[PDB]
């Protein structure tokens, strides 16, 4: 497989806020799989955040950001999009789309592909 | 989908960097050969359902 | 009288030939020849085949 | 267009390969050397590999056989495709060694 | 087209095979092998 992932969104923001991010994927991959977005704070380890299937039929997310983080899927451009608010402190990070390349999600531990890291930086 | 067609192609030489270049996003699944050594083979019959 | 001897004969020849057919088998594998096997599918997963 | 992402039309093709019992006709791109005999050399015929003795056969193949086997169960026996012969595929001199 | 009823109505004959109906399932080539 062969598969490409353009990130695009981050910034500096305000707490409490809602900001802007997006992944496009490009090329040929095995299957139509899950695709999830990746946190790495710093100094810390990289966890999931999340997992939409492709055909946006079931919805994962992470117990931590529950009720505050949601990502849907384009109609006409195939680019997956997610919408925050709400955001606090400890959303400072690194955020990477990737893509699973399986039909049916178990765990999160086998990533197949990275995305280019996408700094998020919150503060007053 | 109820009166798919079929395809015959034979005596041709099939080079198939051609289909690499078709869409942004396409799935690519191969049961007994890989994609990337496909072009280095001879398959005697090729037929294709759309 | 002398099958005895003609026994050992019979014995390691056609013993020596089960061998080479036990060269013809799939073991579960996709093919039994090495070099299809090595020309049709992709390192990763021909270590395992 | 307004439908979801599980609605939208999907165009789909299957490629079904055949390997049949006779000369290959989608055969890849791929150059041609000439044929050398009677020296062990490497070999790729129709996508087969090998290393082998390429020598002149007598075995009468039938007119829509390609290949051919062995008492062992394995391929001895080629006819080349650009040039319709019978060539027997023998491994070179091999043997152990003592001190 | 065109029909016909000049047909004769005679119960089935039957017959034996012997030993006829044999192809070839594998067309490579092997001499002297006792293939099953
Ligand atoms: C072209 O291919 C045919 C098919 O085997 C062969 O008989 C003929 O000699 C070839 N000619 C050239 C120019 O190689
Ligand atoms: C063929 O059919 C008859 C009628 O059932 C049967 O009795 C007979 O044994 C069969 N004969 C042969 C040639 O096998």
């Amino acid at each position: 497989s062969a598969v490409q992932l353009q990130a695009s969104g981050g910034g500096f923001v305000q707490p409490g806020g809602s900001l802007r991010l997006s992944c496009a994927a490009s090329g040929w991959a095995e299957t139509f799989g899950h695709m999830g977005w990746f946190r790495q704070a710093p100094g810390k380890e990289r966890e999931f955040v999340s997992a939409i299937d492709w055909w946006d039929t079931v919805h994962y997310y992470a117990d931590s950001v529950k009720g505050r983080f949601t990502i849907s899927r384009d109609n006409s451009k195939n680019t997956v999009y997610l919408q925050m608010n709400s955001l606090r402190a400890e959303d400072t990070a690194t955020y990477y789309c990737a893509y699973w390349d399986m039909d049916y999600l178990q765990n999160s531990i086998p990533v197949d592909y990275w995305g280019q890291g996408t700094q998020v930086t919150v503060s007053s | 989908v109820y009166a798919w067609n079929r395809k015959r192609i034979s005596n041709c030489v099939a080079d198939y960097s051609v289909l690499y270049n078709l869409a942004p996003f396409f799935t690519f699944k191969c049961y007994g050969v890989s994609p990337t050594k496909l072009n280095d083979l001879c398959f005697t019959n090729v037929y294709a359902d759309s | 009288a002398l099958g005895k001897l003609q026994d050992v004969v019979n014995h390691n020849a056609q013993a020596l030939n089960t061998l080479v057919k036990q060269l013809s088998s799939k073991f579960g594998a996709i093919s039994s020849v090495l070099n299809d096997i090595f020309s049709r599918l992709d390192p990763p997963e021909a270590e395992v085949q | 267009p307004t439908y979801g992402v599980g609605h939208q039309p999907y165009r789909v093709v299957v490629l079904s390969f055949e390997l049949l019992h006779a000369p290959a006709t989608v055969c890849g791109p791929k150059k041609s050397t000439n044929l050398v005999k009677n020296k062990c050399v490497n070999f790729n015929f129709n996508g087969l590999k090998g290393t082998g003795v390429l020598t002149e056969s007598n075995k009468k193949f039938l007119p829509f056989q390609q290949f051919g086997r062995d008492i062992a169960d394995t391929t001895d026996a080629v006819r080349d495709p650009q040039t319709l012969e019978i060539l027997d595929i023998t491994p070179c001199s091999f043997g152990g060694v003592s001190v | 087209c065109v029909n016909l009823t000049t047909r004769t109505q005679l119960p089935p004959a039957y017959t034996n095979s012997f030993t006829r109906g044999v192809y070839y399932p594998d067309k490579v080539f092997r001499s002297s092998v006792l293939h099953s």
